[PDB]
């Protein structure tokens, strides 16, 4: 059983541990937001705006840093920064949960605001490090480990997505059970300790991956960062894979989704916790099914064909959702149609996400890989920022319908862009 | 996200009553609203419920038929209409919300409660 020590499985294990830590810490921050502050749209929206704006500004910088440095150095530095930021965030969360009563009742009104500012800043740093490690590990390391074998690359990307979704659905359950059977302070302490141990393990895991793969070793003072940012965006605009990236970014403008504990429109609206949990589980299983569908489609059709088919599926499911919205309290038929439309949209969208990921991994030269992927993340977070702005501007319930249309419209728009990419690449159906 | 109750009092056996539960911090059209009875000398018991997504009622067998639970989203309230009250229904009624929160972190939120007395 040499599979347990191969580069591919060690990469899988490292990604699994990193994603588990990330999701546990995300759930801890969500619990911090819910317990201290009420179910407020403004606070979660401000957190999302801060994270999205920071990544939008610094995507090119992070990509350039990944591109200009050795692979092991950037991977380990990003790992250490992410885990240390998560450890500090966990310690602060344990401290606030320990003094929750005093903060809510006895202490002045500025201490809670200071705690929120500190938590969102540490979360922004952790998310920046997570974006850096995602860029480097996924793009560079998975492409190099796969090499010239595209089937292996597609299987590795699909397995990464499956691990990500399973962790997204399991880590909230584990942290919730731990917190309830103990206390939120115990939960935050466990999260901090687990992140420390996982950092220690993942350092050695990345070092061992770097050994078994010998191909990884080959490869105003703000004028320079601004020049790198401009050069990165100009290079991104001149890539053949640009409309596909634009479509993938536009697919982030949607409100229709159940994959996020906080910053989700359904939770902000006031939907019951049990229904939200059921919908998140259904979205996770359907996302796994979508990754399987992508892996199957890529072999039969091409890759651009796989993207087109996935976009067609997602548009059909969102058409079902629109029919639900326009269908004449509210009848349970409309709600069931909307939920089915969103879930089947997820199954049709994960395949397109994997297709665009494979296109970026294949058609971006090794010299521009980090910068182009950083700019792609910047575009994704820019359209996520637009989504958060839209959610802020329309908080009243009797506008939800409108949002749906907007969201669906953008999806269509995104896929239209990808369709143009197809016409620029194949010229055949 | 507390909710209050009103409409309790003392009525003759076989009369009619309407208990109104007003919620503030959440929608009532998407949360499973419930009613509970707490009788003197014994633990609280289930009375009625209403679904979260649709509109379905789940009255308990002991009080099924003579009770009605109806939600109103415009006023964000839940009404328990009690008809043909019996002397053993004298208790304290608690409005309840089950599974309110985020995805995997939800709780049960109770109300102050209203005293209902039945005499013959
Ligand atoms: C408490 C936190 C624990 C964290 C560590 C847990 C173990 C790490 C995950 C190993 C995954 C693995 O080994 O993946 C195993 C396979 C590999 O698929 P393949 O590469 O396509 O196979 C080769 C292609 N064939 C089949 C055609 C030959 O993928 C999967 O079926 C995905 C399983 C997801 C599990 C997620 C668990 C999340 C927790
Ligand atoms: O379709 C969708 N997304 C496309 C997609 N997803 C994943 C892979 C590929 C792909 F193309 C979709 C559906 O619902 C939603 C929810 C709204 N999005 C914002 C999520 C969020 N949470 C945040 C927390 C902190 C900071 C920033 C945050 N941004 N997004």
């Amino acid at each position: 059983a040499d599979y347990l020590t191969s580069a591919k499985f060690l990469l899988y294990l490292g990604h699994s541990l990193s994603t588990w830590g990330d999701r546990m810490w995300h759930f801890a921050v969500s619990v911090f937001l819910v317990e201290l502050y009420g179910n407020s749209l403004l606070l979660t929206a401000v957190y999302g705006l801060v994270v999205a704006g920071s990544v939008l500004v610094l995507g090119a910088i992070i990509g350039d840093w990944v591109d200009k440095n050795a692979r092991l150095k950037v991977a380990q530095t990003s790992l250490v920064v992410q885990n240390v930021s998560v450890i500090l965030c966990g310690i602060i969360l344990m401290m606030v949960f320990l003094h929750k009563h005093e903060l809510l009742t006895m202490y002045h009104g500025w201490v809670l605001t200071s705690c929120y500012i500190l938590i969102i800043t540490i979360a922004n740093i952790a998310n920046l490090a997570s974006t850096a490690t995602a860029i480097t590990i996924q793009r560079d390391w998975i492409v190099v480990v796969a090499g010239e074998d595209r089937s292996k690359l597609a299987n590795m990307n699909a397995t990464i997505r499956r691990i990500d979704q399973l962790t997204n659905i399991l880590a909230p359950m584990a942290v919730g059970q731990i917190m309830t059977f103990g206390s939120p302070v115990i939960g935050c302490g466990f999260i901090s300790g687990w992140n420390l141990v996982s950092m220690c393990v993942e350092y050695v895991l990345l070092w061992k991956v770097y050994q078994k793969t010998p191909a990884l070793a080959v490869k105003s003072q703000m004028a320079e960062p601004f020049r790198t940012f401009r050069d990165g965006w100009v290079s991104y605009y001149n890539q053949p894979v640009f409309l596909a990236g634009m479509g993938l970014a536009f697919l982030y403008m949607t409100v229709l989704g159940f994959d996020c504990i906080t910053t989700g429109y359904a939770y902000t609206q006031g939907l019951s916790g049990s229904i939200l949990s059921i919908l998140m589980g259904a979205s996770a299983i359907t996302g796994i099914m979508g990754t399987v569908a992508f892996t199957w489609l890529r072999r039969k059709c091409g890759l651009v064909r796989t993207g087109l088919i996935s976009g067609l599926a997602q548009l059909s499911c969102l058409i079902l959702c629109v029919i639900s919205v326009f269908m004449p309290s509210v009848p349970i038929i409309s709600v069931s149609l909307l939920f089915a439309g969103v879930i089947a949209a997820r199954i049709g969208l994960w395949s397109f996400d994997l297709t665009v990921t494979q296109l970026l991994q294949e058609n971006v030269i090794e010299s521009e890989r980090g910068i182009i992927n950083g700019v792609q993340n910047s575009m994704n977070y820019l359209l996520d920022l637009l989504h958060f702005i839209m959610v802020i501007l329309a908080p009243n319930p009797e506008a939800f319908g409108l949002l749906v249309l907007i969201s669906v419209s953008f999806v269509a728009m995104g896929h239209i862009m990808y369709f143009r990419f197809a016409q620029n690449t194949l010229g055949n159906k | 996200v507390q909710l209050v109750e009103s409409g309790g009092g003392l009525v003759q056996a076989g009369g009619s009553l309407r208990l109104s539960c007003a919620a503030s911090g959440f929608p009532v059209a998407w949360n499973e609203m419930r009613w509970y009875r707490q009788a003197p000398g014994k633990e609280r018991e289930w009375v009625a419920a209403i679904a979260s997504i649709g509109v379905t009622t789940y009255y308990a067998d002991s009080v099924k038929g003579r009770f009605t639970i109806s939600r109103d989203n415009a006023k964000n309230t839940v009404y328990l209409q009690m008809n043909s009250l019996k002397p053993e229904d004298t208790a304290v009624y608690y409005c309840n919300v089950k599974d309110y929160g985020m995805a995997f972190w939800y709780y049960d939120y109770w109300g102050q409660g209203t005293q209902v007395t039945v005499s013959a």
